[PDB]
């Protein structure tokens, strides 16, 4: 069996991240770390044979056979590192080519917002000017969006977009409802939003 | 350098006339393994710690009083086939 | 001690592969169909069909890579035709316990390279082509990781199984047969007394010429000789003056006698 | 490398299906895994070479076929809701030389439902930048909203002046349940595209939000009033405003 820290992990950009698996079977000798991005397949990230460390760039894979403890370290974590990390292990040959997978750890690396400017905007449907959406955008990474306690009001998680050409990142969340009383001012009331959030 | 086969002929049981027996031939100590030896079966080709090869040859027979078979061997070190009796 | 090895004999272009438990062969490789041949039912031991196929497969590829990967480098290496490469690999047991493992390659009947730790090491004797041969092998380490796994984890698990599997074959006791004879005359007035111990198993044995209790030095032990039934044969000789002879006897000690030794008096 | 077909599929309970994995990498070993959200990979079946196959950790309800070296087929004998999962094919050499590790397909998202009437295509609407945002940040955010679709099988992309775009884009990694109180709840998904305010205020510029939906095949039987919820693209568009 392979027990892996369930997470999830949310770290700030620049942080050292430590990912770990524990196993019970001493026959394990081959140790694989896979990285899996959202809605895509596992990709081999690091592989090590038996006890020891292997350093590849910002990554160090580490295997401690006597403690039955393996670790993936990521230095200077970039937002691009946000993914699921799965560890896998094979026993000594003949091993049937088989490997056992930990259930993965999902890592989110919060990007540093250089110049924050939290605000909540209203957006109107390009077709029927009646439908309406609320956009909370340009807040800091330490800011957290909360789910709506109103089940007729939907609110999405924060998401990071990258205007690559302008060296610019931005957090944002969307809130919407086709309930009539709904208005942008009260959309994110269940969220601890900044005091200086711009409300037009 | 090369090594010359050591040849040892002998029998499985004490040789009594008219009793079924076995005739072994132990060819050892030679190198390289290109070697020929004299319906007979032999053993797979193995080698000792000093890297020299060895083989065993055998045949069921009956040791008579007018017969005395032999072990003929030729090697890349031998200028002439060496014949050993019993 | 107890040692299972797999040997390779390369000739230049035939190729031979066998697997031996000490002096006793237990595995044969079929040239034609690429298949491990069990010579005993318990030739297979702990492993299972699943695994065996997996290993057999691993042996096919690796041998090929090593074989073609020589006339590929035969010229670069000094190696001039004709020549023979010998490889022995395996592990041993010292009284029921894993007493280490080995893997040694030989060029022309003299040591060439050894596998130590996690890589290949030249024998200092074999000179500066041996040192080059390692530089080649050690170039890909993943190759060395696999070699290492087989020597230090596969093989030990295996031999233990085997041992247990054929405990009915080995561990068995076959009582020896003992008789006396003249040898070639060592000179006038003298004799060679010859003690014969044949068909005994296991291999360790004790044979000595005796004057009562007076263990006669000069007793001369011969080669332990094999037969196809796995038993052993052994001659112990003594040169004496003719008169000295009748006083003498032959004592044979073997595990199967359980304390009751064989004693043969010259008269 | 390693390819899987199909990429999405919907099944009525009891129906059958074959998944096909192919690799042109000359690999001896091939594998079928399933992965349930949050969890890792569990091996269903695997094959060590042409013509032979073996059971993994969770083989029940599935069968496999290693027809050539290249192909490894996975078959669902009789679909059950429990088999709703993502399936990954993998291959690797027998005795690799540059270390262990396997290559993976991009996955097959399969959903098993009790009724085909539970399938819906998305509705798509594009929402135009706030005048406030533009005047305050000198930037302009568009938002796309795909709503009321089931199952969770969509692919969303932005198209500006007829070219697909990636910079300035952010789509939700997972969809919301419109009615979390249901198991067969329909889904909602959102996405942002941010561009400079001067690029939005141009009436020559065309912004289109596209959602690829994967639903029923033509072979699936359909007896309901509403249009057959087949695989389709639903788009929404907007032009620049000065
Ligand atoms: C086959 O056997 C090896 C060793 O054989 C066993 O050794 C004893 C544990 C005993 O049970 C004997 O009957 C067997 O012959 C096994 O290696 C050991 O495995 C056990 C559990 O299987 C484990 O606790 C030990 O630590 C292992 N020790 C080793 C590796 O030396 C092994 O399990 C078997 N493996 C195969 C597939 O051959
Ligand atoms: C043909 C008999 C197969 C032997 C069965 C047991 C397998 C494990 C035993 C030890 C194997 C050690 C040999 C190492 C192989 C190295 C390959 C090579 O370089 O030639």
């Amino acid at each position: 069996e392979v027990e892996q820290d369930p997470g999830p992990l949310s770290v700030p950009e620049g942080a050292i991240v430590s990912l770990n698996c524990t196993y019970s079977n001493s026959a394990f000798q081959y140790f694989m770390w896979y990285r899996q991005y959202s809605r895509k397949g596992p990709e081999l990230l690091m592989y090590t044979y038996s006890s020891g460390n292997k350093e590849d760039g910002r990554f160090t894979a580490q295997v401690d056979k006597s403690s039955k403890y393996i670790s993936l370290f990521i230095r200077d974590s970039q937002p691009s590192d946000s993914a699921t990390y799965l560890c896998a292990m094979s026993t000594s040959l003949p091993n049937a080519g088989k490997s056992t997978f930990g259930d993965g750890t999902t890592l989110t690396v919060k990007p540093n917002i250089q110049n924050p400017d939290p605000a909540v905007y209203q957006l109107r449907d390009s077709k029927s000017s009646d439908k309406s959406v609320c956009l909370f955008t340009d807040f800091d990474s330490q800011t957290n969006v909360s789910q709506s306690k109103d089940s007729d009001v939907y609110i999405t998680d924060k998401c990071v977009l990258d205007m690559r050409s302008m060296d610019f990142k931005s957090n944002s969340a969307v809130a919407w409802s086709n309930k009539s009383d709904f208005a942008c001012a009260n959309a994110f009331n269940n969220s601890i939003i900044p005091e200086d959030t711009f409300f037009p | 350098i090369q090594r010359t086969p050591k040849i040892q002929v002998y029998s499985r049981h004490p040789a009594e006339n008219g009793k079924s027996n076995f005739l072994n031939c132990y060819v050892s100590g030679f190198h390289p393994s290109d070697i020929e030896v004299d319906k007979v079966e032999h053993s797979d080709l193995s080698f000792s710690k000093d890297w020299s090869f060895y083989l065993l040859y055998y045949t069921e027979f009956t040791p008579t009083e007018k017969d005395e078979y032999a072990c003929r061997v030729n090697h890349v070190t031998l200028s002439q086939p060496k014949i050993v009796k019993w | 001690p107890l040692s299972f090895h797999v040997i390779w004999i390369a000739s230049f272009k035939q190729n031979l592969v066998s697997g031996w438990l000490s002096d006793l062969q237990t595995h044969t490789w079929d040239s034609n169909s690429s298949t491990i041949v069990f010579l005993w039912p318990w030739s297979r031991g702990n492993f299972s069909n699943e695994e065996w196929k997996e290993l057999e497969t691993l042996f096919r590829i690796r041998t090929i890579r090593s074989f073609e990967g020589i006339r590929r480098y035969a010229h670069e290496l000094q190696f001039e035709y004709p020549f023979e490469i010998q490889v022995t690999g395996g592990c041993e047991l010292h009284s029921g316990k894993v007493s280490g493992s080995f893997l040694q390659l030989a060029y022309q009947g003299s040591d060439f390279v050894s596998f130590q730790n996690n890589s290949w090491l030249p024998y200092p004797v074999a000179g500066n082509m041996a040192k080059h041969f390692c530089k080649v092998l050690n170039q890909n380490q993943h190759e060395n990781d696999i070699t290492h796994n087989l020597l230090s984890d596969t093989c030990p698990r295996f031999i233990l199984g085997l041992l247990d599997a054929g405990k009915a074959h080995l561990q068995r006791q076959v009582k020896p047969e003992a008789w006396l004879s003249h040898g070639p005359s060592p000179g006038p007035g003298h004799l060679q007394l010859v003690c014969h111990v044949s068909g005994f198993y296991p291999k360790p044995v004790w044979v000595m010429w005796m004057r009562g209790e007076q263990e006669q030095q000069g007793t001369q032990r011969g080669d332990i000789l094999p037969s196809a039934d796995g038993t052993w044969y052994l001659r112990a000789t003594l040169e004496v003056a003719a008169g000295e002879a009748a006083d003498l006897s032959c004592r044979v000690k073997h595990s199967s006698l359980e304390g009751q030794d064989i004693v043969l008096y010259w008269e | 490398g390693v390819t899987q077909t199909p990429k999405f599929r919907v099944l009525k309970t009891g129906q059958s299906m074959t998944l096909l994995c192919a690799q042109d990498m000359n690999h001896e070993y091939m594998y079928w895994y399933r992965q349930d959200p949050g969890m890792g990979l569990r091996l269903i079946h695997y094959s060590v070479g042409e013509g032979t196959t073996a059971k993994g950790e969770v083989p029940d309800g599935y069968n496999v076929s290693r027809l050539k070296k290249q192909n490894f087929l996975l078959g669902l004998e009789s679909a059950a809701p429990s088999q709703t999962s993502v399936y990954f094919c993998a291959s690797r050499y027998f005795l690799p030389t540059q270390g262990m590790g396997a290559f993976f397909g991009q996955g097959t998202r399969l959903t098993v439902v009790e009724d085909l009437n539970k399938v819906f295509p998305p509705e798509v609407a594009v929402f135009e930048p706030s005048e406030a945002e533009i005047s305050h940040t000198q930037k302009a955010t568009l938002v796309c909203l795909a709503t009321g679709f089931y199952p969770d099988h969509v692919e969303l992309s932005w198209w500006v002046n007829g070219k697909e775009v990636h910079s300035g884009v952010c789509t939700d990694p997972q969809p919301l349940k419109e009615q979390p109180a249901l198991n067969d709840s329909r889904y909602a998904l959102s996405s942002r595209l941010r561009v400079s305010a001067t690029f939005w205020q141009n009436p020559r510029n065309h912004f289109r939000c596209q959602v690829q939906f994967y639903g029923l095949s033509e072979n699936d039987e359909w007896t309901q009033d509403r249009a057959k919820p087949v695989t389709q693209i639903v788009s929404a568009e907007a032009w620049g405003r000065a």
